[PDB]
RNA sequence: UAGCGCCGGCCAACUCCGUGCCAGCAGCCGCGGUAAUACGGAGGGCGCGAGCGUUACCCGGAUUCACUGGGCGUAAAGGGCGUGUAGGCGGCCUGGGGCGUCCCAUGUGAAAGACCACGGCUCAACCGUGGGGGAGCGUGGGAUACGCUCAGGCUAGACG
RNA sequence: CCUGGUCCACCCGUGACGCUGAGGCGCGAAAGCGUGGGGAGCAAACCGGAUUAGAUACCCGGGUAGUCCACGCCCUAAACGAUGCGCGCUAGGUCUCUGGGUCUCCUGGGGGCCGAAGCUAACGCGUUAAGCGCGCCGCCUGGGGAGUACGGCCGCAAGGC
RNA sequence: UUUUCU
């Protein structure tokens, strides 16, 4: 069914009278490579607990990517926070050309050939959110037609 | 010059079983049958999740070590495949598969690709009559690839083309065990090949 | 079922501390009150009830919510008639959104009523024993109606969407339709099935809710009964 | 004064649709009406109509949106997702029939202004003409 | 004939010994003051191979001079305020011109190089033949929506 | 007394006469400078008392320039909303200053607060935008060296650009 | 009132 890729895990802290109290953050991508993708970010005292909570969260936040011959219906640019992500469709043989974060997401999304580009703040977390947001605004001629009918 | 050096160790590192030899990499020997783990002191300790790099790296290494071609040549070929019309992945495989040494290996004149290379090098192989000794020579569709009249008596070539009686040959090839001739029908497709390779990953490795 | 031209109760309400988004239902402001368009109140009732019979006959559950004092008692009466759950006291954060959890509170409840009644009701320190009496009273105070839900409802009926906004939120987030008797002081865009009319007033409320329960009862395999809640409307006056 | 009326109208439309108005007025001008006709034909708006306001000519632009949605923020999807002026004063933009951009792989459109009249990138590409690249809609 | 660099993260490749904030490493973060995958050696390993590595310089990553493609309340960044010259920009309707702009045809755009095909040297590098495209500019013809210009009209800007 | 700006009403007049604005020109808090005058109070410097390990300070007693006026210079500033100007567009609520109307409300100009959508790194902004747009000007391009050096222009000088 | 350094 779903496949899980571990995007990134950070250690994070918080000072306390007595010492630093660590916590863990994990970004998790869950997909079927069929046009079903999920992003989850969960924290917890131990890495595992985080990672697990992460996948769990991911499965609860799926996007239905309108794949189309290994690529995407059209180009979009989404700005999340100070982070900008740009997706451009590509012909076969190109591969998934993108940085780790958008990639892992795009791969499990079932995407197989895309042209990508991170702009602005390259915060993995915010870049991931933007990639997702982008995949979401993806439309098909069908959808567009449906929207402008009547 | 080409690699040289223990081969059934690359198999181990690459995980998959590469057939860098003949008869043996079939016997219950080719290390992958004994110790299917990478060479060296830490070959058996737990393996850490590979980085995207490692992944793409290994994949290329694998595909490349199969045809035992250098990185230089391997790369140039890739760039050519990349420049032509049509899916780079397939095309690239097609070009590698068009190397004379490979075709000689494909026709059974040689037990392994290395052996094939040496056959070509020592002029034991011929392309449409004229003899060619460039392992890198590119066989095109239509070319007849035979064994040297003079060489047709070499024990090895006898032994080999003998075992070929029976064995089938790639759908892009045709062998005439009779006169020790072979013919390059067409460029093999990705579907024709069954390499333990993820060409998508190799294409990506060069993206970076 | 139904009854129109009910100026006899609802219509106009709320000073003028309105919500511009509710203009599509305000007929005209007269000496204060914005006054609701009763025509539309019907048009909405039509569609909304249609949706209720839908669930009703289909065997679907509806969670009635009315923390407000104006409809606190009523929410019970009517929710009692239809075998429907309700929230009267205070909406706990996450009843829907954190159901699996806030449900254990109900397990604990039953578990306690079981302890009392007779088995071991008097076997341990009268101190600990009276401590339990509290949990019960409390659990019974907040879970008296939310006790029925065995799974997330197929819909929610809200008395004052603004007053009961957190509820409306969890519903939304979970994709549970939202039915609501709501007026001037609110955002209609958040109500899936609206009923524009007086959010307060025991009289106003009672009417809408009752008929919705008459309609839930009917269209389900039963026969309509006059609401005993109307006794509360009289008493209120 | 309005430095750029076309940009003005595109923005009124942009602003009105972001709050979901039904109608929306923009001061009347032939050219404006021309652009609007494409918007309608392309199904971006319900249509428009010449109307008089305070004795002056405007253009009711009947906007249109997608259907109500689920979960939080059930706000309709937009029909006009994007609408931006390209050619602008102090910075004009002209393209040859072979430089006409393809908006969102055709899912979107562009509105040129040629000597053959206001056309969409396709209409223009067809008549084989180029011109001032007025705006991009999608 | 087989060599050279590397194995803390970036970055593919880990262990033992020696050393003890020393000797040294270092592109950046940083490493070494007795358990150092970071210093030196060894074993093992990764990368490439008659090469490998360093230093230097150009472009890239750098949307970090932002035309494509950035900014200025508190991060660098609004001029102390105004009056106003040059300049930049310019509401609605009609008509003439056709400068900008758009279109077609034509001339030019050497060869080499670049792209494609076939071919010569056993391959390739290298080279032969052929084909294709090509900004800009000249000339001829055409279009007039927008920008321009000229002429006329308007009152929603402006002023009285 | 002389004099600038500005808002509302009527819709009367002109008929795009508009916006911005490098340079220029003018204005520009305090301190400061030149000439003359004035000088109660205050008060750099300074002269003393005290406090302190010391006290070139904070506290107390005095006190000159100055603070004031006229004329002429200087031109700086947390000269701040730390937010260039103009125009159009985008929920409301509430307080307030000023005008009109059919005046327990409506309509305009201005000053505040809470907030729709939206924006923002966040804080926050939100019809008095930091939202959505068009026009023009100014300015930024890691920190230190340094607002320094040099050159030029300005100034009586201090010093400014 | 004042009342340093670590
Ligand atoms: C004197 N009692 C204190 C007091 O209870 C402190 N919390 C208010 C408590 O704080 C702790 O619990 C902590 O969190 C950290 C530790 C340094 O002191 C711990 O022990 C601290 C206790 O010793
Ligand atoms: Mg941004
Ligand atoms: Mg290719
Ligand atoms: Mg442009
Ligand atoms: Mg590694
Ligand atoms: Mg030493
Ligand atoms: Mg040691
Ligand atoms: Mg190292
Ligand atoms: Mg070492
Ligand atoms: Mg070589
Ligand atoms: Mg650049
Ligand atoms: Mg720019
Ligand atoms: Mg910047
Ligand atoms: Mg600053
Ligand atoms: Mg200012
Ligand atoms: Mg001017
Ligand atoms: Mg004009
Ligand atoms: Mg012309
Ligand atoms: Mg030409
Ligand atoms: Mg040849
Ligand atoms: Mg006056
Ligand atoms: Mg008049
Ligand atoms: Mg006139
Ligand atoms: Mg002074
Ligand atoms: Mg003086
Ligand atoms: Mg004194
Ligand atoms: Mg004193
Ligand atoms: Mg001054
Ligand atoms: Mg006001
Ligand atoms: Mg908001
Ligand atoms: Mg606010
Ligand atoms: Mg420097
Ligand atoms: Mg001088
Ligand atoms: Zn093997």
């Amino acid at each position: 069914d779903f496949e899980e890729k571990m995007i990134l895990i950070r250690r994070t802290a918080r000072m306390q009278a007595g010492g630093r109290r660590f916590r863990f953050g994990a970004l998790v991508v869950v997909g079927d490579r069929q046009g079903r993708v999920g992003l989850g970010f969960g924290k917890a005292p131990e890495v595992p607990l985080a990672v697990q909570k992460a996948g769990y969260y991911a499965r609860r936040n799926m996007v239905e990517v309108p794949l189309q011959n290994g690529t995407i219906p059209h180009e979009i640019e989404v700005e999340f926070g100070a982070s900008k992500i740009v997706l451009k469709p590509a012909a076969p043989g190109t591969g998934v050309i993108a940085g780790a974060v958008p990639r892992a997401i795009l791969e499990l999304a079932g995407v197989t050939d895309i042209l990508t580009k991170e702009l602005g703040s390259r915060n993995p977390i915010n870049i991931a959110y933007a990639t997702m947001e982008a995949l979401r605004q993806l439309r098909t001629k069908a959808d567009v037609e449906r929207l402008r009918k009547g | 010059g080409r690699y040289i050096g223990p081969v059934c160790r690359l198999c181990r590192r690459e995980g998959v079983k590469l057939y860098l030899k003949g008869e043996r990499c079939y016997s219950p020997k080719c290390a992958m049958e004994r110790r299917p783990y990478p060479p060296g002191q830490h070959g058996q300790k737990r393996a850490r999740r590979p980085s995207d790099y490692a992944v793409r790296l290994r994949e290329k290494q694998k595909l490349r070590r199969i045809y035992g071609i250098s990185e230089r040549q391997f790369r140039n070929l890739f760039e050519e495949a990349s420049k032509k019309k049509g899916v780079t992945g397939s095309v690239f495989l097609g070009l590698l598969e068009s190397r004379l040494d490979n075709v000689v290996y494909r026709l059974g004149f040689a037990v392994s690709r290395r052996q094939a290379r040496q056959l070509v090098r020592h002029g034991h192989i011929t392309v449409n009559g004229r003899r060619v000794d460039l392992p890198s020579y590119r066989v095109r569709p239509g070319d007849e690839i035979a064994v040297a009249e003079k060489s047709r008596n070499l024990e090895l070539i006898r032994q080999n083309l003998e075992a070929m009686k029976g064995r089938k040959v790639g759908p892009w090839l045709s062998l005439d065990v009779e006169g020790m001739k072979g013919k390059f029908l067409r460029l093999p497709d990705r579907e024709d090949l069954a390499l333990p390779v993820q060409e998508n990953l190799v294409i990506e490795f060069y993206s970076r | 079922v139904k009854e129109l031209l009910e100026a006899g109760v609802h219509f106009g309400h709320e000073r003028k501390r309105w919500n511009p988004k509710f203009a599509r239902y305000i007929y005209a402001e007269r000496n204060g009150i914005h006054i609701i368009d009763l025509q539309k109140t019907m048009e909405e009732l039509e569609r909304t009830f249609r949706f209720i019979e839908d669930l009703a006959m289909r065997g679907g559950t509806i969670l009635f919510v009315g923390t407000k004092k104006q409809a606190q008692d009523i929410v019970r009466m009517e929710a009692e008639r239809a075998g429907m759950p309700y929230v009267n006291q205070r909406w706990l954060g996450g009843m829907l959104t954190n159901f699996k959890t806030i449900s254990q509170r109900v397990h604990r409840l039953e578990e306690l009523e079981a302890l009392f009644a007779s088995p071991e009701i008097e076997e341990r320190p009268k101190k600990e024993q009276v401590r339990l009496k509290h949990e019960l009273e409390r659990l019974q105070k907040y879970l008296s109606g939310f006790r029925l839900l065995k799974r997330l409802p197929d819909a929610i009926f809200v008395v004052d969407p603004t007053k009961e906004a957190i509820a409306v939120r969890e519903a939304r987030k979970l994709f549970i339709p939202v039915i609501a008797l709501a007026d001037t002081d609110s955002d209609p865009d958040l109500v899936d099935y609206i009923i524009p009319g007086n959010d307060d007033a025991i009289r106003s409320i009672q009417l809408i809710l009752s008929r919705a329960v008459d309609l839930i009862i009917q269209a389900r395999g039963g026969v309509v009964e006059p609401s005993p809640s109307y006794a509360l409307v009289q008493e209120a006056e | 004064m309005l430095t750029d009326p076309i940009a003005d109208m595109l923005t009124r439309i942009r602003n009105a649709t972001r709050v979901y108005k039904e109608s929306t007025d923009v001061p009347a001008s032939r050219f404006k009406e021309e652009i609007l006709r494409i918007l309608a034909r392309e199904g971006f708006i319900k249509g428009y109509e010449r109307v008089d306001v305070d004795g002056k000519p405007y253009l009711r632009v009947y906007l249109k949106y997608g259907p109500r949605r689920q979960g939080p923020d059930p706000r309709p999807e937009q029909v006009i997702h994007h609408i931006r002026r390209i050619s602008k004063p102090g910075r004009r933009v002209y393209v040859g029939v072979k430089e006409i951009p393809r908006v969102r792989r055709g899912l979107g459109i562009a509105i040129l202004s040629t000597s053959k009249g206001v056309l969409t990138d396709r209409e223009a590409r067809k008549l084989g003409v180029g011109g001032e690249l007025i705006c991009e809609v999608w």
